């Protein structure tokens, strides 16, 4: 039932996260930054190379 | 490539000089040239190292024999994030680099990826225990 | 050919808006030692600031792997 799943969590926890898997990820789209910082560079880019 | 006969015939000759020579009546032996295949492929994508600068790559010979020695040799690697069903969390960070032709198999990716490893040990642990 | 354009140091300065903090003018003073110094990339890599917010870039993008 229930037990198996309790079997499983112990088994799939403590072989996940007891060394490898160092810090792993949660939200990974903070590097969208660099969206914004490509972003700009593109904006001044577009000046530095577009002048006369 | 004028056979040592011939030296003993051109340089001091015995009044008897008794040479054996081949006989062809056109001559004109055949030319070869075996057919090569040259390949171009993206191989070890994303390596841990800067790898080789270009012409210094060159052409590498590859067959059935030594298909696995290209491959260890050249260390093919894959690393990505996968989102980790196993226990809830997020994305989960795995480095594969395959020595074998054999490692693309999706046992031999489960032995590589640590965490995948240890739950695989534990099913053999088991399997194995239900059996005497 | 490059060497015609290292030996002949062709450079450029002018005054551009700033774009990155408000501000204004950003003063930029630019010497092009090769035909690739005319690219984007090396444009970026000339100009300091430019230089810094690329090298965060590199940074960041090379942070998310490994």
């Amino acid at each position: 039932r229930e037990a198996v799943e309790t079997a499983v969590r112990t088994l799939a926890e403590h072989a996940l996260e007891q060394t490898s898997l160092i810090s792993n990820d949660a939200i990974k789209s903070i590097e969208s930054i660099i969206a914004a910082l490509d972003a700009k560079l593109t904006a001044q880019v577009n000046l530095i190379m577009h002048h006369a | 490539t004028t056979s040592s006969q011939k030296f003993i015939a051109r340089n001091r000759a015995p009044r008897v000089q008794i040479e054996y020579d081949v006989e062809l009546y056109g001559a004109e032996k055949k030319v070869q040239l075996p057919f090569v295949m040259g390949v171009m492929a993206d191989l070890a994508g994303k390596p841990a190292e800067p790898q080789a600068a270009v012409a210094d790559r060159k052409f590498l010979e590859i067959d059935v024999d030594n298909f696995d020695a290209r491959l260890k040799a050249m260390k093919p690697r894959v690393a990505f994030n996968v989102p980790n069903v196993l226990t809830g969390e997020g994305n989960l960070s795995l480095d594969i680099t395959f020595e074998s032709m054999d490692d693309f198999s999706p046992a031999a990716v489960a032995r590589k990826v640590d965490s995948l490893n240890k739950l695989l040990e534990a099913r053999t642990q088991l399997a194995n225990l239900l059996t005497y």
